[PDB]
């Protein structure tokens, strides 16, 4: 009941802002942020 | 275009066209990509060497030659047909 609306509120955000700067590459191409915003993933879903 | 004023223009070459076959290339960039170098394939003689490599995440050769040929009608020919039969997939790697 401590301000932990804040904390997952953002979370949340942050995970949704996330999603959006992922980057969809045709027939399986990548770049170097989106190998990154994966190893951001495990931070959103350990919170989560 | 013409094979005497390009003869007249610039000294022989040693050319080696390297086509990125990654994956994100794929769609209309790779048939540009295909005319593009069939069209710079014509403008090579009997004087200068080429070869055409690929890389995507990994680099090889296009074809069954594995080094510089001697750009004449029937080599061209074989590069031709090499090209044509790309296709388009993977990471990209600049450094291999
Ligand atoms: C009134 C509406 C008028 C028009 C507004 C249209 C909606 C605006 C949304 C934000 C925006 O316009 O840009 C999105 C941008 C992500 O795109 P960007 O990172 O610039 O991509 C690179 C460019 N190729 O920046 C973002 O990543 C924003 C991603 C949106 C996710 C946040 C939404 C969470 C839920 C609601 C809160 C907002």
């Amino acid at each position: 009941w401590k301000p932990f609306e804040t904390i997952i509120l953002l979370t949340i955000f942050a995970n949704c802002v996330a999603l959006a700067v992922y980057l969809p590459m045709p027939e399986d191409d990548n770049n170097s942020l989106n190998l990154g915003l994966e190893k951001l993933e495990y931070f959103f879903l350990t919170v989560f | 275009r013409r094979p005497w004023y390009i003869q007249g223009a610039a000294s022989p070459k040693d050319m080696l066209i390297l086509v990125d076959v990654s994956g994100s290339v794929s769609g209309l960039t790779l048939k540009l990509i295909r005319t593009s170098v069939s069209e710079m394939l014509e403008t090579l003689s009997d004087d200068d060497f080429v070869n055409v490599a690929s890389f995507n995440s990994n680099a090889q050769d296009v074809s069954c030659f594995q080094h510089l040929v001697q750009a004449n009608v029937r080599n061209k020919k074989v590069l031709k047909d090499a090209v044509n039969n790309i296709t388009a997939k993977g990471i990209t790697d600049y450094k291999k």
